[PDB]
């Protein structure tokens, strides 16, 4: 259907920016979490 | 009073009559559905009634029977299936006889038929529909109107009603549609209606799709339809062909040669926009499914298995004809170009991008002569074509094979940067932005960097339609500077970079374009800030004072943010208000992650006050308030052990934070934020643990919330035990009983999404179980007596993972966190679990793939578990 999202730079919408920001946030949180878990458990 | 007068009135231009008629219709349908529907059907069945009144009755019956909202549709179906069968048959007959008596080109009774059948078929109260329609189609005496009305009704049927309920009666419907598809029909309207119907019905043609003779007859029918002089039939048959392509790629090899490709190229060669566009769409769908099949083939090759489906490189064989016509039609641009309307030119561009992705390196020789010749034409059309093609073909081949061309053409590109023609300037900006995004090695070139950078620097002052593109080009240059700087200057942090030498220059200009009055146009206001996040991120240690300076500027915007609470006048203004807060809230956490703790202390006080007020000012529109608390959380991730000064003015804010119970997104971060408090506040959250823990069970009790949140409550469960250590005894007995039910919950294997939903659900179960084990165990001393309270439950947990060990979906995370239990329990108990685990043999094979699992975190917990057993067996 309307595949305009691959045209020019139309693929930069506030919703897309929001979802990108939150997914980077969740990877950061996960990395900190298992980092702490790894240090406290064992090498 | 005459309901035909009501039907006439509900089409005349008068709001009062419209609303009054709608009220009467709804009131009488609710009060007496059967009699009202019978009267409506009888009235519309009369040929002598005015066509306007008949259309009004048809649309009203459609509205009563179907609507946009699925739940209203479902409840109306349940209301309708309760009507007595005599009136059901009466209205069935009335609507059945209505068709063929209307001069209107579309059948108003088609919608009514769709609506009634919507719940007739699932209850199977109308089994004569298929033979009735077959007889109507096959009747030689049938006129044009009757045939088209029947076809339109069948199309609406196959469009709206759930596909499963029509599975058994598909064969005769397909036979009727094919018999009505004969090209001998004198009216094109019947052909187009049948084409719409079949294209909307392809979702269940598999019943009759298997036969070779039926397939050949249907395809010959559609091929002959594609030769019809009427262009509407042309586009309908082309769309139908497109959907067959989207459905049945396996068999089209038997037929690509004879007819299909010739018709497609002929459609492309047409000067009419629609036919050419449909051709582009068909070949693009071919391209996309070739991508999907290439992905499947790659999976099969890495797995060693033979792929289910096999491709034959259709585009690889068609590009030799596809390239010249696509390139030629790329030049059909218009002076007054727009972006809200899809046009054949942008379709050609996106199709060329897809073909470039598919053919990899088999496009360069076939397009280089055109761009090479037409990059310098005096007319801007051919220069635009050349530059846009150069930008679009930028991907697909490896960068090494493209390096000489881009490095030898960059001076020409910066030449066309400066030409007065606006459109070519826009395309040039897009091309340089994409060239920086994809391959950075060519972007970094001091021989050209300074001139091009200066050029785009003054260019950003131009119209927004180029300002947004050049801003994203600046952002692209920013992450290119990162990627080539972390390898160039230092590892822990950049010290001084080439772009960073002019960093003070660019950053303030981005603030200038941020203040541009036309920022709303072409998302300029959201352009700079997103680019601002990344350019501030690339702050080499020499850029520290500069980023401190803009930090000194940003809170003024937030200080400004304090002071327009009275200027909310329109929803769009509120929307723009809402948009602005989201970016600004992300700005601090963007910059607060790259500052000094001491420099963060002074701004911490003012930040809290700004964040304190705005959480409550915008009580409505909680979407922005989602971004709030993680922005507050980011302070906790840096402030650390100095954040305790604000809990006394944070606990009510946390309480109202989880007091929504309606949106999962707000609580999604809320459960995260408290999970973040534990890693910072450590044991000081103990006095505050009582209030939240009590609140937490309330959200557990309420089942109205979504299912995706449920693992998250288990996420915070594990870590809070570590923060409070052995103090969890008071609430200890509560959680396992709550977790016992969720762990014991099980479902079949029908839907993948819920299969992965339980995957994260069980994943959360494991980590929560580790957290309580770790919290009760201590840090350095032996196993504390606080672990005895969960000892009787360990066997059941071992049984829970046993079922998970028998599961077949699997993922790296699931097995990895599974290994956490055995290592923790073995450290927790040791001898007590050795006999328990040996009762279950499937764990031994579960760890074998743990040694095989590619993920390092999977391996580490995998080796963590297995070595623990070895010392335990050798312990005695």
């Amino acid at each position: 259907a309307a595949r305009l999202h691959r045209f020019k730079n139309k693929g930069k919408d506030s919703t897309e920016m929001r979802r990108r920001r939150i997914e980077v946030n969740v990877e950061l949180r996960k990395a900190k979490k298992d980092d702490q878990m790894l240090k406290r458990r064992n090498v | 009073m005459e309901l035909i007068t009501i039907l006439e009135k509900t089409v005349s231009p008068d709001r009062l009559e419209l609303e009054a008629a709608q009220k009467f219709l709804e009131r009488a349908a609710v009060e007496n559905l059967p009699t009202f529907l019978v009267e409506l059907s009888r009235v519309l069945a009369n040929p002598g009634n005015s066509q306007v009144a008949r259309v009004a009755a048809g649309l009203q019956i459609k509205n009563s029977l179907t609507s946009k909202d699925p739940d209203i549709k479902a409840q109306y179906q349940q209301r309708w299936l309760a009507i007595d069968a005599n009136a059901r048959r009466e209205v069935k007959n009335y609507v059945l006889q209505t068709l063929g008596t209307e001069t209107y080109r579309p059948s108003s009774a088609s919608q009514c038929v769709a609506g009634i059948a919507c719940a007739e078929i699932p209850v199977n109260q109308w089994p004569e529909l298929i033979p009735q329609l077959v007889a109507n189609v096959t009747n030689p005496n049938s006129t044009e109107h009757m045939k088209e009305s029947t076809l339109e009704a069948i199309g609406y049927i196959c469009q709206d009603i759930d596909p499963e309920q029509l599975q058994d009666k598909s064969n005769e419907i397909l036979t009727a549609i094919i018999q009505g598809m004969r090209k001998e029909e004198p009216s094109n309207n019947v052909k187009l209606a049948a084409t719409n119907a079949l294209l909307n019905s392809l979702e269940f043609t598999k019943a009759n799709f298997d036969k070779e003779s039926e397939r050949h007859f249907i395809m010959q029918v559609v091929c002959e339809a594609t030769q019809c002089p009427d262009t509407r039939v042309r586009v309908a048959a082309l769309q139908n062909l497109v959907k067959i392509m989207s459905l049945y790629y396996q068999y089209m090899e038997t037929y690509m040669g004879p007819a299909l490709f010739a018709i497609t190229i002929e459609a492309m060669k047409s000067d009419i926009d629609e036919v050419a566009l449909q051709g582009i769409e068909f070949w693009s769908n071919v391209c996309d499914e070739e991508m999907d099949l290439a992905i499947e083939a790659s999976e099969a090759a890495e797995q060693g298995r033979p792929p289910e489906h096999t491709s034959k490189f259709y585009a690889k064989g068609a590009l030799q004809y596809l390239v010249p016509i696509l390139t030629q039609t790329l030049t059909k641009q218009d002076e007054n170009d727009d972006d809200d309307d899809w046009n054949p030119c942008k379709a050609a561009g996106v199709c060329l991008m897809l073909l470039a992705t598919c053919c990899e390196d088999d496009i360069v020789p076939h397009v280089l002569p055109f761009i090479k010749e037409h990059i310098k034409n005096p007319d801007w059309r051919y220069r635009d074509a050349a530059v846009m093609a150069f930008g679009c073909i930028l991907e697909g081949p490896e960068p090494s094979q493209l390096k000489p061309l881009v490095i030898q053409a960059m001076p020409t590109l910066i030449e066309l940067m400066k030409d007065p023609s606006v459109v070519v300037r826009d395309t040039a900006a897009w091309t340089v932005g994409r060239i920086c995004e994809l391959l950075p090695e060519a972007a970094i070139n001091d021989v050209y960097l300074a001139p091009l950078l200066q050029c785009l620097i003054e260019g950003l002052s131009a119209e927004p339609r180029v300002a947004s593109n050049v801003c994203w080009a600046f952002s692209s240059l920013a992450e290119a500077a990162y990627e080539a700087a972390d390898v160039a200057d230092d590892q822990e942090e950049p010290a001084t970079y080439c772009l960073s030498s002019s960093f003070e220059l660019i950053v303030q200009k981005l603030l200038e374009t941020t203040d541009r009055p036309d920022g709303h146009q072409n998302n300029l206001r959201s352009s700079a800030y997103e680019s601002l996040m990344e350019i501030v991120k690339n702050s080499a240690k020499d850029c520290y004072p500069a980023v401190q300076k803009t930090t000194l500027v940003i809170m003024e915007r937030l200080q400004q943010v304090l002071q327009m609470e009275s200027h909310i006048q329109s929803t769009s203004d509120r929307i723009q208000f809402n948009d602005l807060q989201s970016l600004l809230c992300a700005t601090l956490q963007n910059v607060l992650r790259k500052v000094q703790h001491q420099d963060a202390l002074q701004i911490s006080d003012v930040v809290m006050a700004s964040l304190l007020r705005m959480f409550q000012s915008t009580a409505g529109s909680g979407g922005v308030q989602e971004d709030a608390l993680m922005a507050v959380s980011t302070l906790v991730e840096v402030l650390g052990g100095e954040f305790l000064k604000y809990m006394e003015a944070f606990k009510p804010f946390l309480g109202i934070g989880l007091k929504n119970y309606a949106e999962y997104q707000v609580c999604l971060a809320a459960v995260g934020l408290v999970g973040d408090l534990c890693r910072a506040l450590q044991s000081n959250i103990i006095p505050f643990c009582d209030e939240v823990m009590q609140l937490l069970l309330e959200n557990l009790g309420n089942e109205n919330v979504h299912r995706s949140v449920k693992p998250q409550i288990l996420s915070v469960f594990g870590d809070i035990a570590l923060a409070i250590g052995g103090e969890f005894k008071k609430y200890l007995e509560v959680v396992l009983n709550t977790l016992q039910q969720a762990s014991q919950a099980q479902v079949d294997k029908s839907d993948y999404d819920m299969v992965d939903y339980l995957n994260e659900l069980r994943e959360s179960c494991l980590e929560a179980y580790t957290g309580i084990v770790q919290g009760l165990k201590g840090d350095q001393e032996n196993v504390h007596p606080d672990v005895m309270l969960v000892q009787p439950r360990v066997e059941f947990i071992l049984s829970f993972i046993d079922h998970i060990a028998g599961d077949e979906d699997h993922t790296d995370g699931v097995v990895a966190c599974a290994a956490g239990l055995i290592g923790d329990l073995c450290t927790a108990f040791g001898k007590d679990v050795l006999k328990l685990v040996e009762a279950r043999p499937m764990i031994h094979e579960l760890l074998t793939e743990g040694r095989r699992s590619k993920t390092n975190k999977a391996k580490t917990l995998a080796t963590w578990a297995t070595k623990e057993l070895r010392k335990l067996k050798n312990q005695a």
